[PDB]
């Protein structure tokens, strides 16, 4: 998937 | 519960200890703990509390992709009893991460970098059990994701500058929900390029470490849009 | 020191 | 236990999925489950057991030794508890590993291959315990550890050539144990001298695959004897 925030 | 007789300082404290030694399931249940003394928390304290549950929810779907990858490609009961059973693990530590969340955390007063904070998690966990789901309880629980994060969207325009790393990460996330849960591509891109040149029309405005701390979330929107177009 | 890796 | 219910087979092949998922802790408990249904494991479902604990028990050894480094610098109470807390949760997963072995895969073990793998594991967690064990309870677990090893040594050397890496791996924890734990330095460095030299004396008999597994081993021995003389 489309990466998300890191943290 | 197991939490109640220890201070909320020593909580914390060993909250961070656990961060040390990578023990994010504990981490997790101290922060629990230390939700539940009924104080508000702290910026660092709220950072902490993300950063444990945020570690437990991606390895369980972590495994669970891998573990549905397996069952697609086999389609005895085995792979998808294991599968059920990793899936209703990462269920349950949503559904507490919510509970935390609209029990404790979630209030009509509070400053804006508390609230935007707080809705955008809610946001995160419904799309976290959207991953998950099927049918009309997905359709349910997508709009929950949305609304969440609509509602953190509109303090975020109305209480803090385009380039707040809050508002950037929420407008992130909010266009990765868009693209990958909820079928809505062009929305998820214009979202991202909106938000990534509005923050970099007032970058003008910041500090060499506030402009890092800004800069640094708009990189991860322009991978995002270098990905999708 | 170390032990057997496995 | 928990995993009485299921089949054997199905606790193998969950174990299985459990690994290429990175769930280790399911992985021991699917083993665990598969150990109590009284049959004798394969090499491969014993290198499971091996793989699945070591994994569980590694990270909480890791865990352990971040906490009591924390802790010798500070030298409130908050370390110490959690260093406990992880402390208490490392033993019960050595008592547990140390169960299965005495009740009952050593005495079950049908050829002598397996028999000194079980004994070996068996000193090797006996080894894990003393490293975190204190006072007249060290001392009865260091004699365990002893025990157990010694009696795999006696087996090995009677049953394996002295090339086996099973044998080698053995005599390489062994040494470590004589070193780090029992402080018997000279014993250390004996065992694995005398080991190094009884295997080089039989390397040319050895297949190229052979050869590469045993010098392999023999240089783990000679980077302790490096360290040590
Ligand atoms: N992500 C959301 C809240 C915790 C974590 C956040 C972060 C955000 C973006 C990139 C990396 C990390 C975080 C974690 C720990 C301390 C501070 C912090 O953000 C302020
Ligand atoms: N260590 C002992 C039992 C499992 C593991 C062993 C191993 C030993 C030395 C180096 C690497 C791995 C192992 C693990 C997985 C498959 C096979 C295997 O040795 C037979
Ligand atoms: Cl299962
Ligand atoms: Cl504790
Ligand atoms: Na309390
Ligand atoms: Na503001
Ligand atoms: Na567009
Ligand atoms: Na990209
Ligand atoms: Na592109
Ligand atoms: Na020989
Ligand atoms: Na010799």
């Amino acid at each position: 998937r489309t990466p998300s925030l890191p943290g | 519960g197991a939490m109640g007789s220890m201070e909320r300082a020593s909580l914390i404290q060993k909250a961070k200890l656990a961060e040390q030694a990578e023990r994010y399931e504990d981490m997790a249940a101290f922060m629990k703990g230390a939700v539940e003394k009924g104080e508000e928390l702290s910026c660092e304290e709220r950072n902490l509390l993300s950063v444990a549950y945020k570690n437990v929810v991606g390895g369980q779907r972590a495994a669970w992709r891998v573990l549905s990858s397996i069952e697609q490609k086999s389609n005895g009961p085995e792979v998808r009893e294991y599968r059920e059973k990793v899936e209703t693990e990462l269920q349950g530590v949503c559904d507490t991460v919510l509970g935390l969340l609209d029990s404790h955390l979630i209030k009509e007063a509070g400053d804006a970098e508390s609230r935007v904070f707080y809705l955008k998690m809610k946001g995160d966990y419904y799309r976290y059990l959207a991953e998950v789901a099927t049918g009309d309880d997905k359709k349910r629980i997508i709009d929950s994701a949305r609304s969440a994060y609509q509602e953190a969207m509109d303090i975020s325009k109305k209480e803090m500058p385009p380039t707040n790393p809050i508002r950037l990460g929420l407008a992130l996330n909010f266009s990765v929900f868009h693209y990958e849960i909820a079928n809505s591509p062009e929305e998820a891109i214009s979202l991202a390029k909106t938000t990534f040149d509005e923050a970099m029309a007032d970058l003008h405005t910041l500090s060499e470490d506030s402009y890092k701390d800004s800069t640094l979330i708009m990189q991860l929107l322009r991978d995002n849009l270098t990905l999708w177009t | 020191t170390p032990s057997l890796p496995g």
